[PDB]
């Protein structure tokens, strides 16, 4: 049944878009496919048609004709937007499998990218169905396919890391969710997203970082503007808690918790893990404590570590050997006088004042080099002239 | 497991290359601030780029619009065929730039050139060196994915160690050229103290 | 015979996918470009022929000037057609690519294929043509497809801004069954 008749029928159905349908028909008659894809991207981006089966029939009766001439990534995008609108997820899964088979039958050298895109959407759909093992298999296969091909569309990385993130969230792996979603926010432009999803993702990522084992680098998290998007919302308490973590301020986090007892009680994930983030903030306090000291005094008594941590000798030693074991730190600890010889020093997070301090230090060492050179130059004349 | 492209560990730059490049700059840019560009020929082994021979490849770049840069591929591929005929062992390894500093269009030069070599190397050679050191600095393009979302994958040139060694024949010719100047009777200390002092002037 | 450096500013917008021209507008344009490359190479083995795409996610230079007809044919066979042509950015990158010169003595010639309507202000085209005039770059404009009111005037204005001692011409190819290559043969583009 001719596509033009379908366009006419829809035009009759929706007079409000008669001009757009006329433009689409003119493109079709003029065999104009790609700017047609652009106008179709605008058309779908218009959320007016997001409710209804009209787009499913539109695909079935219109896009099958252009599968051989339209860019495969755009075809995959349209197919996924269509699959999102199916009420039954199994039907969408079958449709995605069919389009993947058609793409494979196309036999092009670039089938792998849109095919991976569609496969990963299918894996997400089974994730919504709870079929975790199949999702993991598809994730492994997708890793393998990504490895074999280079110069990929960044959207492919973005969507893959999105779906892998949701996988690990269903797995309650805060660390791997944190890493994969950080990769996502390394690939997926912020401005393209809505503030609602921005707040939701920021909340989830901050929660994962708080619960992401072995993750203590909150500077990157604090840096990204998604959190600046959290400013002005009901979850500013969480950003303040993250700042306290980065500052290692145990007391600051203490009144932050006391003020926000209700909100923390509102989320069972934080309540059960009290010991874990308590240890984490103790360790962060320890690392910033060592950061304050120079490298010339990386020996510190266990007592001072206790008072800064308010924490017992046995437990201070426990925390020390833990944050030395995780490859967070490297060093030695002497019990006889109770001192900690860390070979543990980091390099990042400082501002204009430390720049001026390094100014003073560099002037000092320029003077030291100057006196050394002057000594050499004063010693030379009596000695090179012989 | 994505980085199947052998990372370029080091680049060895031999005299003949530098002499050819200097003569190219003189002939094409003795009295102009225009840079001279060319192509680097040789073999890559175990992450080491042997830059054996190079030839003049004429270059223009508008003094007003730096983004615009006249280099063409006809003579490039012609010389690939002709030199490879002469010496089948060699193949293209990179493209060299005669100047003190990089320019943004070096990136698009690298992009166009990588079609000929999957792992091309950009070597900047200062035809008039003022600093005490090796006049060559090696580069290769790496697709760095910044953790910031709003920027697409940007190709950034990453420095690689560059070294100067001369074949037995090239060493012979170099000493024959350098007899009127060079010093072999220096007791090793004089050399080492001089090098340490120059290093102190550096740090 | 004069040494010429030509960059074939190929459009990749939709308006070459129309079946009205020959069997396919894009195939006809590919044949025309191949014939132009062959003729320019036959004029002098030193002649340089380059390729550029105006439409898509952005103006991309597939093959900067070259005489290896194999590369040109391979890149024409692997073309992904599409997008809205960026005539202003297309011509700017065309100057970028015609300053892709080994032999500095050759001349600069732009061949522009216009198949889609030009939604560009007269003033922008005039400034671009004046920049080309300052750069002494010859521009050949091939207007093909259905003649929408305004495209021809803009192209003629650009040609006038670029005209320098009758070194720039505008060719209007009427729609029909006549192959684009046949019309292009009789144009001053080939005779020089």
């Amino acid at each position: 049944m001719s596509a033009l008749q379908y366009l006419d029928t829809l035009r009759s159905a929706h007079p409000e878009l008669g001009e757009w349908y006329n433009t689409l028909a003119d493109l079709y008659q003029k065999k104009l496919w790609h700017q047609l894809t652009l106008e179709l991207e605008k058309f779908v981006a218009l959320a007016v048609f997001q409710a209804g089966d009209a787009l499913i029939q539109l695909y079935h009766n219109f896009i099958t004709d252009f599968e051989t001439k339209i860019n495969l990534l755009k075809l995959a995008h349209f197919a996924v937007i269509v699959s999102r609108q199916y009420a039954e997820k199994e039907a969408a899964i079958g449709y995605l499998e069919g389009v993947t088979e058609k793409l494979h039958a196309t036999k092009e050298n670039r089938i792998e990218e849109p095919v991976l895109y569609i496969k990963m959407q299918i894996a997400l759909f089974k994730l919504e169905q709870g079929e975790q093992k199949e999702c993991k298999k598809l994730l492994d296969n997708g890793k393998t396919t990504l490895d074999s091909m280079t110069d990929i569309d960044p959207s492919v990385y973005a969507t893959f890391y999105w779906v892998s993130s949701q996988y690990h969230k269903a797995r309650q792996e805060f660390a791997e969710f944190y890493k994969n979603a950080l990769l996502y926010l390394a690939y997926t432009s912020v401005e393209s997203l809505s503030e609602s999803f921005k707040l939701d993702l920021a909340f989830d990522l901050s929660l994962s970082a708080l619960l992401g084992e072995n993750i203590y680098n909150f500077g990157e998290l604090l840096a990204h503007p998604i959190l600046k998007s959290l400013l002005g919302t009901k979850v500013e308490w969480l950003y303040y808690i993250l700042q306290a973590f980065n500052t290692g301020d145990l007391i600051r986090y203490q009144e932050l918790c006391n003020v926000h007892k209700d909100a923390l009680n509102a989320q069972p994930a934080l309540v059960a893990n009290e010991r874990k983030l308590l240890e984490k903030i103790n360790i962060l306090c320890l690392m910033e404590i060592i950061f304050n000291r120079p490298a010339e005094d990386r020996t510190i008594p266990l007592k001072v570590i206790a008072e800064r941590t308010r924490l017992s000798i046995e437990d201070v030693e426990y925390l020390l050997m833990k944050s030395l074991s995780v490859h967070l730190i490297e060093g030695i600890i002497d019990q006889m006088e109770g001192t900690v010889h860390v070979s543990w020093v980091q390099p990042r997070v400082l501002g204009i004042p430390q720049i001026t301090s390094l100014r003073d230090r560099l002037d000092s060492w320029l003077g030291k080099v100057n006196t050394a050179l002057l000594s050499v130059e004063a010693e030379t004349p009596d000695l090179v002239a012989s | 497991q994505i980085f199947s492209s052998k990372s370029i560990e080091k680049v060895v730059v031999h005299p003949l290359v530098l002499l050819s490049i200097v003569d190219h700059y003189n002939r094409v840019a003795r009295d102009t601030k225009k840079r001279v560009i060319g192509v680097l020929l040789g073999s890559t082994f175990k992450g080491t780029v042997d830059v054996t021979n190079s030839y003049a490849v004429p270059f223009e770049e508008d003094d007003k619009d730096s983004s615009i840069w006249f280099l063409d591929h006809n003579y490039h591929e012609s010389m690939f065929s002709m030199f490879r005929r002469i010496n089948a062992k060699e193949h293209v390894v990179g493209w060299y730039s005669t100047g003190p500093k990089l320019r943004e269009n070096d990136l698009d030069v690298h992009r166009l050139f990588s079609d000929y070599v999957p792992n091309p190397v950009l070597v900047i050679i200062d035809v008039q060196p003022e600093e005490l050191g090796i006049p060559t600095k090696a580069y290769y393009a790496v697709e760095e994915v910044k953790e910031n979302a709003t920027q697409k994958s940007q190709k950034v040139f990453v420095h690689v160690p560059s070294e100067i060694a001369a074949h037995e024949v090239e060493e012979i010719g170099v000493e024959h050229l350098l007899r009127d100047v060079k010093d072999t009777t220096i007791s090793t200390l004089a050399t080492e103290v001089t090098g340490k002092l120059g290093a102190l002037k550096g740090l | 015979m004069v040494l010429e450096a030509t960059m074939i500013c190929i459009d990749n917008s939709e308006w070459m996918r129309n079946g009205d021209y020959s069997p396919n507008r894009f195939q006809a344009l590919s044949d025309a470009v191949n014939l132009i490359c062959g003729a320019k190479t036959q004029s002098n083995p030193e002649n340089t022929v380059g390729i550029l795409t105006m439409a898509g996610k952005g103006v991309r230079v597939l093959v900067t000037p070259t005489s290896d007809l194999g590369k040109i044919l391979a890149c024409m066979h692997g073309l992904d057609i599409g997008g809205e042509m960026n005539l202003a950015a297309g011509i700017q990158v065309a100057q970028l690519a015609l300053k892709h010169r080994q032999n500095k003595k050759q001349q600069q010639r732009i061949i522009v294929f216009a198949g889609s309507p030009v939604n560009y202000d007269k003033k922008v085209l005039e400034m671009i043509g004046r920049k080309l005039k300052k750069n002494s770059v010859a521009l050949d404009v091939v207007d093909f497809g259905e003649d929408e009111e305004g495209k021809s005037e803009k192209l003629e204005a650009l040609v006038a801004a670029v005209n320098n001692n009758e070194t720039s011409h505008i060719v209007h190819v009427p729609p029909g069954g006549i192959a684009l290559s046949d019309v292009l043969i009789s144009t001053p583009i080939f005779t020089g």
